[PDB]
């Protein structure tokens, strides 16, 4: 099956329609499109971005700047599941060491780091504006409290 | 069904802002009429702009992002400008420490809803925006879900309330950049492009979005417009010191034993916040320092400030993160140093390279590896990151790392 | 002895003229005469009559058909409040005890002043909204006591 | 200008058609009208014979939704069987609970309505028409005031329109808070300016109706399908849902759904798909205890999986849909019902008048437990003897909602006795 031009699948192309039809001008969905492209396929592949470059009447390299710009934004890795921990001030007092070290015995990875089934991805944020409810991490869209590791290890079961 | 949020603890003393965001849980448009929401709308809707705009500067509201601009003033100036002009929600909440938007947010939406109305009414805007930062999922979820609601109400739309005034309201995510919480980098979000700030003048309200008059405010500021509407400027006035009145939301995390978000008048002190309302400290301990997000740090001799925008007061956003005796000051600056670091755009130079060097140079002072070059090539950095700046970041990404050098010398001549 | 005033009487007579016959318009003139005086004066019958060509007693007995009217009570707003199924399930009695709290009436009656009426209605084609009720032509969902306050507060 | 305060009804649709504009609650105007094509269905009318128009309406299987799905074709074939002149009559009293469907057309699309009017007159060689609105919607009295207005000003009516030799004039008249002058010929009788009496018929108003000549009385629901049914021919019409019972049909739903409002649906949607597919299900997911067909029929939890059509089982009507949850007394709502024709009866009939008014009279007593025994026979006997003489419809059915109800739920009207 020799490789052909990437094209977006139907259902990923007709959300992505949505959102450069949504706002007066087609270039500002770029974000929102971004997003939905790493939603569906665990990260931004490189090759996508041509394809979607025309379909916001932008050139390439205006994609390519975005997407090294913004920080959400993976080119590299693949991972269902991204757990967002944050490492900034008050997280950091109050115990981000302690939930690195539970996600290192739960799942053998460290930040920056994908386990080998390509499930879980550490990725090392700045403050998530939780900071109350310090120290704080997200899995996907998801976000809470680190409380211990019997606690951590109760909330990572959900995710399958 | 929305994602996970964790239940940031809520506290009111006046029951405005957070009349209903102190329970934690959305509160959709049924709930919110029964408050008696959009009443301020529709009362707004049989005013003039201008008397909106003149009440609005007149309740003394000023601005709830960090450089608490008076807001009616602010709108003055758009509405000098020739339309059309747009109208943006900054919902991008990032600084470290501050949490208080997104309760609004996620809780109450239709109060922010119902304040964008109203002030883009009041200066003649047709479209809005908000602009929310990617890691609040939720919070998009439920503003999209409680504009539907409010379409279905007709309070958004064309000839709204038959008032012959249009509006929509388009929710943009951002996607990993607290500088496009600049009011200008934000606009260049909006418009596709990455978060660079641009050169002011011109300001937004002159040349904002594409290039139009464009007033930027902050979730907070826009959640108070209700208020002032419904009761009317005087009332609202009467609400804590005359000079700065009417509520504030602060955020305080850290070393306390009640962090969450607090609803107080601004002639509150910062010893009452944490002492008072926050419940003490953790463990009794002593405290050390307060870090206005990652602005300012107050010292323990500075607890009894107001919390107001005044020169001696606490101002910025009402962020207070507090440290207790046994917190390294060092090991603190050193995470807000990597902070800046990981936030600088890269336009001027002394920012990229400042910003860079400083947590570089301080990892090393922090891990005792630094050479007497380092540090005093760190004293210098710090001191020039500002120059050439053309935005707030790089006036400030030294500031509250030097105040900890001033304030704290003894624990700093330990690492030398 | 009783004359309406002359630009209530070019509206009666743009009613009149509206419709290819003069008594078509019998519904619209008592209307105008209820809008106008706050209740139908028994005693606007006998020249209106005159000036549909009806006799009298056609016209009394239009007026005793037709629930809209009343020859009884003057109020300058009424609160017509509905009274069936939809509303009753969803909350009337809500409506009803917040109005008393407000106004200190009950369905039927009038405050002293003559400014409110309370009238108990069927239904309103609004049931998508139950509770609702109108204040003259104006029509609402009740929400609560406090949004019901604020409503009333617009008409003085 | 402005218009009184009007409940924003939400709104929705699967076919797009009648609530196109109306599923955005305000007023559209002429010209947003024109900006989607309206008035162009005139146009094609105009250069059509009116016998072509009958039979695309008769062909379309349009059918009445003013409650008894009489086929709309048909109807007009009766009326221009006998000497003109003609008239048409649009009837907007909708008065019956649970139903506010017509409304939503006439305050946000009027001209949906008036293009139906004018298309439907000429079908019918009807040169004055009529709307006959309730007097508890001043708004769309206002409303229509103004898009008639706005309508002459565009050429769409008076003499000659658009060239054609066809005149109109279209009438607002107001009712004044009878539900009885929904009733086709009390409206007339009201329309001719006197008491909202039903006649007896035969005859029909196709045959003598205002001012005795041949008079088609439609409800607004059906005349706004006739703009559609030119506009796309009846072929395309009678493909949007299942061929016997086509086209697009309002259901306006309310009581303990979480989503209460208008819904343009075909007519193979079953009643269970309305409650939980389209109006979101019951408020706390609280079991479906009874649906009101209005203040005509009443259906058990055994009965949601009917189609929302004409057919024997089907649940017909006006798609009026009230939902009562398990907590809902039957017998409380029943009263309610009751009320309502007390209320209603005009009184011509003798059975009718004191039934109405002794049905609700004795379900009170019930109600509040002081019903002697003998009232509760003379409860039983009333209800069944309402209908006896009776000359129309109300009378016919002022008893069946209830009689259903001690039917279907027995075990709570025991309770009371
Ligand atoms: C680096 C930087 C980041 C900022 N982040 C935010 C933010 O997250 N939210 C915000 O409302 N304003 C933020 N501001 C301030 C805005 O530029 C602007 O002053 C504010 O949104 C105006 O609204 P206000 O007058 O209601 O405060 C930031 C400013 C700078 C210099
Ligand atoms: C008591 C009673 C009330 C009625 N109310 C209405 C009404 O409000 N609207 C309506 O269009 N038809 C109503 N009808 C039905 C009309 O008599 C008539 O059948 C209808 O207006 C014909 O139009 P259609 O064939 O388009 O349904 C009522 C009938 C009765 C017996
Ligand atoms: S001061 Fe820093 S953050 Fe601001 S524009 Fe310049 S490089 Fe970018
Ligand atoms: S059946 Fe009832 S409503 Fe109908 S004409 Fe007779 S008395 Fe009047
Ligand atoms: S410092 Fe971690 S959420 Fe703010
Ligand atoms: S039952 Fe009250 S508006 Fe219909
Ligand atoms: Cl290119
Ligand atoms: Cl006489
Ligand atoms: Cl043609
Ligand atoms: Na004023
Ligand atoms: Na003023
Ligand atoms: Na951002
Ligand atoms: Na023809
Ligand atoms: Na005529
Ligand atoms: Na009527
Ligand atoms: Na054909």
């Amino acid at each position: 099956m020799f490789k052909t031009e990437f094209e977006f699948p139907e259902e990923l192309k007709t959300k992505l329609q949505e959102h450069i039809n949504y706002f007066p001008k087609k270039r500002q969905a770029i974000l929102l499109c971004l997003h939905e492209i790493q939603n569906y396929y665990g990260y931004i592949p490189p090759e996508s971005l041509k394809p979607l470059a025309d379909m916001l009447e932008l050139p390439l390299n205006h994609v390519e700047g975005v997407v090294a710009f913004y920080d959400m934004f993976d080119r590299e890795d693949k991972a269902k599941y991204r757990i967002r921990v944050c490492v900034s001030i008050v997280c950091h007092l109050m115990g981000t060491n302690k939930l690195l070290k539970a996600l290192e015995n739960i799942l053998g990875i460290k930040p920056g780091e994908v386990t080998p089934d390509g499930k879980f991805k550490i990725v090392p944020v700045q403050c998530l504006g939780a900071c109350s409810e310090a120290p704080v991490f997200m899995v996907n869209d998801d976000e809470y409290k680190f409380e211990s590791e019997v606690q951590l290890n109760e909330i990572l079961s959900r995710y399958t | 069904s929305y994602p996970a949020i964790p239940r940031i603890y809520a506290e009111t003393t006046l029951n405005m802002l957070l009349k209903r965001a102190k329970k934690p849980r959305v509160h959709s448009i049924d709930e919110y009429l029964k408050d008696g929401g959009y009443q301020a709308l529709e009362k707004a809707l049989n005013m003039s702009p201008e008397e909106i705009i003149d009440w609005v500067d007149k309740s003394t509201l000023r601005g709830g992002g960090g450089a608490g601009f008076p807001t009616g003033k602010k709108w003055k100036f758009a509405v000098q400008n020739p339309g059309p002009r747009y109208f943006i929600c900054n919902a991008d909440e990032s600084e470290p420490g501050t949490f208080k938007d997104r309760i609004i947010i996620e809780r109450d939406p239709h109060l922010l809803i119902e304040g964008i109305i109203i002030s883009s009414y009041a200066i003649g805007a047709n479209e809005a925006y908000i602009y929310i930062r990617g890691e609040y999922p939720a919070g998009y979820y439920i503003l999209r879900d409680a504009i539907e609601e409010a379409k279905k109400k007709g309070f958004l739309g064309k000839n709204i309330l038959g008032s012959g005034f249009d509006l929509e309201i388009y929710v943009a995510r951002g996607a990993g950049a607290y500088i496009c919480g600049e009011e200008t980098a934000l606009i260049e979000s909006l418009e596709g492009k990455r978060g660079h700030p641009r050169l002011k003048p011109p300001y937004p309200v002159q040349k904002g979005l594409w290039g139009k008059p464009t007033v930027v405010n902050n979730v907070e500021t826009i959640a108070n417009v209700p208020f002032i509407i419904s009761m009317g400027w005087e009332e609202y006035r009467y609400i804590g010191p005359s000079d700065y009145a009417g509520p504030k939301l602060f955020p305080v995390s850290g070393k306390v034993k009640k962090p969450g978000v607090y609803e107080l008048p601004m002639n509150t002190t910062l010893r009452e916040v944490i002492f008072k309302y926050a419940g003490g400290t953790l463990g009794n301990k002593k405290v050390k320092a307060v870090f206005s997000g990652a602005l300012d740090c107050f010292s323990s001799e500075e607890l009894d400030i107001p919390m107001d925008y005044s020169p001696l007061g606490f101002g910025g956003t009402g962020t207070v993160i507090v440290l207790t005796e046994e917190d390294d000051i060092v090991e603190a600056a050193l995470k807000i140093a990597e902070f800046y670091e990981h936030e600088t755009c890269g336009q001027c130079t002394p920012c990229r390279v400042g910003c860079y060097e400083q947590a570089n140079l301080l990892e090393k002072i922090y891990k005792g590896e630094a050479t007497e070059q380092d540090w005093e090539g760190f004293d210098f950095v710090n001191r020039n990151i500002q120059p050439t700046s053309i935005c707030g970041l790089g006036a400030v990404a030294g500031r509250l790392i030097r105040q900890t050098l001033e304030k704290f010398p003894e624990e700093w001549e330990k690492y030398r």
